[PDB]
RNA sequence: AUGCCCCGAAACCCCCGGGCUACACGCGCGCUACAAUGGGCGGGACAAUGGGACCCGACCCCGAAAGGGGAAGGGAAUCCCCUAAACCCGCCCUCAGUUCGGAUCGCGGGCUGCAACUCGCCCGCGUGAAGCUGGAAUCCCUAGUACCCGCGUGUCAUCAUCGCGC
C-alpha cells in the first residue's frame, strides 16, 4: 500500500517509522495507555506502521478523539472525568487542554485560594517541604 | 527393593533424596532433571551423575525433594543428596575418591551460613556502616 | 468555678493516650507485649521482669 | 485421653514437672506420650542505651526465653487425679485438656 | 529465538561448559603455567571457598576467573578510557548466572570468528597481555626512590584478567555493541596483539615505565 | 505423561491457544482498557492476553489447588517503580483472576471446595494432561533424554 | 463573565437541591465528608448562617472552624475565619462552593528573604 | 530522682485555633536516575526472621484500580500476614533526552480519623523539569564479607526513602 512518511491526523504531524502506539502520543493529552485504547477501539492494530493509515481510519481515530465516552472508552480513562462547568466526561488535547488547565488556575487565582497564592508565587502547591529543596535560584551572601 | 535415603543441606535449604534400582529417572520436586532452568542450575544437579557415568545413571532412579533456601542453594543440596546417595548406594571406594578429588564439598557439606547483621546500618550488613562526615 | 474544666479528654489514639506507667512519660512507649514502659524504663527493669542479655 | 501443656521459663523448673509427670504415669500404669518440647518463643527487644540523642548510637537486645512441653496421658480415674495432684511450681503455667 | 535443544543443552562429558576441552590448550609462557588451571571442569563455579587460603586461586579454573572478573560494574575510584562507569542497579554485580551467559556467548563468537579454541584464544591473550615488570617507590635513607621491579606471576595474570574485563566493559559502555560482543572482539584483539586492545596498550605503557624508571 | 513433566512456559502458550475454542472463555467487555495490577505501568501488548491469562490460572489451579482469588492476586503481582521511592512488592488486581475462574468453572474445567478455595475437575485435568503428551511428544525427538520419562 | 454553573447546574438548582445531591456533585473528600456528618461546632455556625440568611442575626459572624466546607447557601455572605490570631473576613463567592473554608484564610506570612547572617555559609 | 534560685493566681491545670511542615541561600546522611551489564509486555521458578483480640483474617461475591459486603479458622509447630525480588524464557524498542528519567502540575475516585485547607496516605487518565558518568576532595569493606535484590518488625487510628533484623 501507500506508505505515508509524514501523517497529520489532529494538527500534529505523525511519524512514519513509528507504530501507531508511540506514534499518536505525539499530540498532547495522548500517553501510550490512552493511544492503546484508541486504537482498540478503532479496531486499528497497535503494532502497525503509522503512514499505512488511510483517510477512513484518519478520520475514524478523529471521530472517538472528539468523542471517547461515546464510543467505547470507559468513563474513568478520560481527562476530565467532570467537567467544572458541564459535568460531563471530556477528554482534551491540545490547546483546548492548555486552555482548561490556564482556567482552572486562574479560578483558583480568582477565589484567592491557597493553590492559587501557590501557584501565583511559583511555589510547590501540594504540600512539600522547601527548606532544603526546590532551589531554583542562584546562590546568595 | 533397596530404597537408600540420603540428606543434603546448604545455607538454608534441605534436600532429602531416595534412590533405588530404576532406569534412569532423576527427578527433583516430581520434575526432570532435564528441563531443570537456568543451565547453570541443570548443570550443578547433573555433575554427579555425569561423574559416576552412563551405566550406573542409567540402571538406577533417583528422586529428590527441596525445600528453602534460592535456585542456587536447592540445587547444591540436591546435588550433595545425590552424590552421597550414589556412593552409599554403589559402594566404590574409587567412585568415592574420584568425588572427593573433583570437589570436596560434594560429600562435605558447606558449613557457611550468613554472618548476623550488627547496628550502624545493620540492613546493610554486618560490617556495612553509615558514610562518615567528618565536618 | 467549674469541675467541669481542668479535666483532660478521652483519647483513644495518639501519643496522649499512652503514658509510661513509671514516668507517664508521653514519649517512647514500648507496647510490644502490653509492656507500656518508656525506653528508659525498661533499660532498668529488665533485669527485674526477667529479661537477659543472650546474644 | 487428656493433653498437658507446661510452659515456663527455666527449663530446670519444666523438666522438674515432666520428671514428675513421667514418674507418676510409671508408677500409675498408664499409657503416656512422651514430652513433647515445642519451639522455644524467644522475645527479643531491642533498646537504645543512652538516655540522651549525643554520642554513637549503642542497643542493647534483652530476650526472655519462655519453654514449652506438651504431654498425652491415656484417662483414668487414679491417674488424673494423680496429674491434678500435681504441685505446679510458682514459674510453670499448666493447662489441661480433655479429648 | 535460541533453539530448543541449546535451550535444554544436556552434556555427557566432563568439559568446560560441556562444549570445550582443555586437553590441547596449550600454554608456552613457564611463568603464567603453572597458576592457569585447566583441570577437566564441568561447571566453572566454586562458590568462593578459595579466597580463604593464600595461593588458593591457583586451583581455580581460569574460565571461572573470568567469570568473576566480569561480575563487576566496571569503575568506581578510577577511569577507564577516561570516564567513570558507575553502574548500580543495572550492574553484574553478584549476578553469575548472568556472567556466566555473557562468557558462554562470548566463547561462541570467538570460536566462530577464529576457528580455534576459544580457551586457547583466551590463553593467547592472557599472554600477551600479561606485563612483566612494573614500577614501585623504596624508601632507603630519609626519602623515597621509583625503581623498576618485576611482577610474580599471580600479579601478572591478575592484572591481565582484571584489563581484560575493564576493555570489554569500556567498549560496551554506551554503545549498540553488546557485553560479549565487546569481550569477544577485546580477546581477540589482545591475542593477535592489536594496540586497540585495552590489555595490551596498558601492557605496553607499564613496560615503557618501567623501562624508563629502571 | 503429566503437566510436571514439560516447561511451564510452552504448556501455558499451548494451552492457551487451545482456550480459543472455547466458548465459555470469552475476554469481558472492559477487557481492552484495564491493567494486569496496581504494579503494571502499561497495558498488555498481545490482544489476546486475555487466553494466556486463564490458560496461567487454570494451570496454577491444577498445582496448587485449592486456591483462593488472593492467593492468586499475590501470586500475579510483581515490583512496582514507585517515582523516586524505592521499589515495593505489591498485589494483583482481583477481577480479572475472579472473571477467569468464573469462567473456567462455567467451561467445566475447575470447581469450588467451600472453604477452601477451587479445585481442578477431571475433565480439566485430562484437558491439561492431553496437551501436556502431546508437547512432551512433540519435545522427545529434539531431546532424546526425555524418552524415559 | 458567563452565567455560573457547576457541573451544569445554576446557583438557584444548587439552592433548591438537598444535601445528598451537593454530596454527590461534591469531590470525594467533600462527599466523605458531609456523608459521616458535620461536627457539633460546624452545625452551630450552620445555624447561625440560617439565622443570617432570614435575617434575625444581624452581627458579624466569627468560627474557628476552618475545616468546614463551603454550601451554596453560604452564597453572598461574609463570614471572619480564624488564622491563627485575627478572624481574617472572607467573602463567599459561588465559584468557592465545594472548598474548606480555611483556604482563603492564611496562617502563614508571605517571607521576604534578607541578608543571609554570619553562619549561613562555611565562612 | 534531687539542692539552691525563680513563678506561685502566675511560668500551675484544661480547651478551641495556629506553629514546630515558612524558604533568595550554604551543609551532612540517603532514595531515584543519567540506560542495552537496559525499558515495556506475557509467561516460568526458589526464602528466612518476626507478628496477630476492638487483632491477623483464609474463602465467597461486588469493582478497572484504590477499595467495599459477608465470613471459616486462630490466644498460635494447628489458622492468617505468606505463591518476594534480583533470576529464566518469548516478543517490541536499537543508542535516542529516546518506549531512558519521573520531579512538577490539572481533573476525577477512595481509606483512616471527631477533624485531612495550612498539614496525611492510595489509585485512574493527562503533561512531562534537571539529568547523557561527575574537579579539588573524600567514605565503607578481608568470606557467605563487600556489591546488588527484596521481606519482617519498632514507631502506628492513617503515614517508612528511617532504626533494628532476616
Ligand atoms: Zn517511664
Amino acid at each position: 500500500a501507500n506508505f505515508r512518511h509524514i501523517v497529520r491526523v489532529a494538527g500534529v504531524d505523525l511519524d512514519g517509522n513509528k507504530q501507531l502506539r508511540w506514534a499518536l502520543t505525539a499530540i498532547k493529552g495522548i500517553g501510550i495507555n490512552f493511544a492503546t485504547m484508541v486504537c482498540r477501539v478503532a479496531g486499528l492494530d497497535p503494532f502497525m506502521k503509522a503512514g499505512y493509515l488511510t483517510d477512513e481510519q484518519v478520520k475514524k481515530i478523529e471521530e472517538i478523539l472528539a468523542d471517547p465516552v461515546a464510543h467505547g472508552i470507559p468513563r474513568w480513562a478520560v481527562n476530565r472525568p467532570k467537567d467544572y462547568e458541564t459535568g460531563r466526561d471530556l477528554h482534551l488535547i491540545t490547546a483546548k487542554l492548555d486552555m482548561a488547565i490556564r482556567e482552572d488556575i486562574m479560578r483558583l487565582r480568582r477565589i484567592r485560594a491557597y493553590r492559587g497564592i501557590r501557584h501565583e508565587l511559583g511555589l510547590p502547591v501540594r504540600g512539600q517541604r522547601t527548606r532544603s529543596n526546590f532551589r531554583r535560584g542562584q546562590t546568595v551572601g | 527393593m533397596r530404597i537408600i535415603q540420603t540428606t543434603g543441606k546448604r545455607k538454608t535449604a534441605i534436600a532429602r533424596a531416595v534412590i533405588r534400582e530404576g532406569k534412569g529417572r532423576v527427578r527433583i520436586n516430581g520434575k526432570p532433571v532435564e528441563i531443570i532452568e537456568p543451565e547453570i542450575a541443570r548443570f550443578t544437579i547433573l555433575e554427579p551423575l555425569i561423574l559416576a557415568g552412563e551405566e550406573i545413571w542409567n540402571s538406577v532412579d533417583i528422586d529428590v525433594k527441596v525445600e528453602g533456601g534460592g535456585f542456587m542453594g536447592q540445587a547444591e543440596a540436591a546435588r550433595m543428596a545425590i552424590a552421597r546417595a550414589l556412593v552409599e548406594w554403589t559402594g566404590d571406594m574409587s567412585l568415592k575418591e574420584k568425588f572427593m578429588k573433583y570437589d570436596r564439598t560434594m560429600l562435605v557439606g558447606d558449613p557457611r551460613r550468613t554472618e548476623p547483621h550488627k547496628p550502624n546500618r545493620s540492613t546493610k550488613g554486618p560490617r556495612a556502616k553509615r558514610q562518615k562526615s567528618y565536618r | 468555678a467549674k469541675a467541669d474544666y481542668n479535666k483532660r479528654k478521652p483519647r483513644k489514639f495518639g501519643k496522649g493516650a499512652r503514658r509510661c506507667i513509671r514516668c507517664g512519660q508521653y514519649g517512647p512507649i514500648i507496647r510490644i507485649q502490653g509492656l507500656m514502659l518508656c525506653r528508659h524504663c525498661f533499660r532498668e527493669v529488665a533485669p527485674k521482669l526477667g529479661f537477659r542479655k543472650y546474644e | 485421653k487428656a493433653r498437658i501443656k507446661i510452659a515456663s521459663t527455666n527449663v530446670r523448673s519444666l523438666d522438674e514437672v515432666a520428671n514428675q509427670i513421667k514418674q507418676i504415669a510409671e508408677r500409675t500404669g498408664v499409657r503416656m506420650s512422651g514430652p513433647i518440647p515445642l519451639p522455644t518463643k524467644r522475645i527479643r527487644i531491642t533498646t537504645r542505651k543512652s538516655p540522651d540523642g549525643e554520642g554513637s548510637a549503642t542497643f542493647d537486645r534483652w530476650e526472655l526465653r519462655v519453654h514449652k512441653r506438651l504431654i498425652d496421658i491415656e484417662a483414668d480415674e487414679r491417674a488424673m487425679r494423680q496429674i491434678m495432684r500435681i504441685r505446679v511450681p510458682e514459674d510453670v503455667t499448666i493447662e489441661i485438656e480433655l479429648i | 529465538a535460541k533453539p530448543l535443544n541449546e535451550r535444554f543443552f544436556i552434556p555427557h562429558e566432563i568439559k568446560v561448559m560441556g562444549r570445550w576441552s582443555t586437553e590441547d590448550v596449550e600454554v608456552r609462557d613457564p611463568s603464567l603455567k603453572p597458576y592457569i588451571n585447566l583441570e577437566p571442569r564441568l561447571l566453572p563455579h566454586t562458590h568462593g571457598r578459595h579466597a580463604k587460603k593464600h595461593f588458593g586461586k591457583a586451583n581455580v579454573h581460569i574460565v571461572e576467573r573470568l567469570i568473576n572478573k566480569i561480575m563487576r560494574s566496571g569503575g568506581s575510584h578510577y577511569k577507564v578510557a577516561g570516564h567513570f562507569m558507575r553502574r548500580e542497579h543495572r550492574s553484574l554485580n553478584s549476578k553469575k548466572v548472568k556472567a556466566y551467559e555473557v562468557v558462554k556467548e562470548a566463547f561462541k563468537i570467538i570460536e566462530q570468528r577464529t576457528g580455534k579454541n576459544p580457551i586457547q584464544v583466551l590463553v593467547w591473550a592472557i599472554e600477551n597481555a600479561a606485563p612483566r615488570e612494573d614500577t614501585t617507590s623504596v624508601m632507603f635513607g630519609g626519602i623515597r626512590y621509583h625503581v623498576a621491579v618485576d611482577i610474580s606471576p599471580m600479579r601478572r595474570l591478575d592484572v591481565a584478567l582484571r584489563n581484560i574485563a575493564l576493555g570489554a566493559s569500556a567498549k560496551c559502555y554506551r554503545n549498540k555493541m553488546s557485553f560479549a560482543e565487546a569481550l569477544a572482539e577485546e580477546i581477540i584483539l589482545a591475542a593477535n596483539k592489536d594496540p586497540k586492545s585495552y590489555a595490551y596498550s596498558k601492557k605496553l605503557e607499564i613496560e615503557r615505565i618501567a623501562e624508563s624508571s629502571r | 505423561a503429566t503437566v510436571y513433566d514439560v516447561p511451564g512456559d510452552l504448556l501455558v502458550e499451548r494451552v492457551a491457544q487451545r482456550l480459543k475454542e472455547i466458548p465459555e472463555i470469552k475476554p469481558p467487555e472492559w477487557a481492552p482498557f484495564v491493567k494486569t495490577g496496581r504494579h503494571k505501568e502499561r497495558l498488555p501488548e498481545q490482544e489476546d492476553w486475555w487466553y494466556y491469562r486463564v490458560a496461567s490460572i487454570l494451570r496454577r489451579v491444577y498445582l496448587d489447588g485449592p486456591v483462593g482469588i488472593e492467593r492468586l492476586r499475590t501470586y500475579y503481582g510483581g515490583r512496582k517503580n514507585r517515582g523516586h521511592a524505592p521499589e515495593k512488592f505489591y498485589k494483583a488486581g482481583g477481577s480479572i483472576i475472579r472473571k477467569a475462574l468464573q469462567q473456567l468453572e462455567a467451561a467445566g474445567f475447575v470447581e469450588k471446595v467451600p472453604g477452601k478455595g477451587r479445585v481442578i475437575t477431571p475433565k480439566g485435568r485430562s484437558f491439561l494432561d492431553k496437551i501436556a503428551t502431546e508437547l512432551k511428544k512433540e519435545l522427545e525427538e529434539i531431546i532424546p533424554e526425555l524418552k524415559k520419562y | 463573565r458567563k452565567e455560573f454553573r457547576y457541573r451544569g447546574y445554576t446557583l438557584e438548582q444548587l439552592m433548591n437541591m438537598s444535601l445528598e445531591e451537593l454530596a454527590r456533585l461534591f469531590p470525594a473528600r467533600q462527599r466523605r465528608s458531609l456523608k459521616r456528618g458535620l461536627t457539633p461546632e460546624q452545625k452551630k455556625l450552620l445555624r447561625k448562617i440560617r439565622l443570617a440568611k432570614k435575617g434575625k442575626y444581624k452581627k458579624p459572624i466569627r468560627t474557628h472552624c476552618r475545616d468546614m466546607i463551603i454550601l451554596p447557601e453560604m452564597v453572598g455572605l461574609t463570614i471572619y475565619v480564624h488564622n491563627g490570631k485575627e478572624f481574617v473576613p472572607v467573602e463567599i463567592k459561588p465559584e468557592m462552593i465545594g472548598h474548606y473554608l480555611g483556604e482563603f484564610a492564611p496562617t502563614r506570612k508571605k517571607v521576604e528573604h534578607g541578608a543571609p547572617g554570619v553562619g549561613a555559609t562555611r565562612s
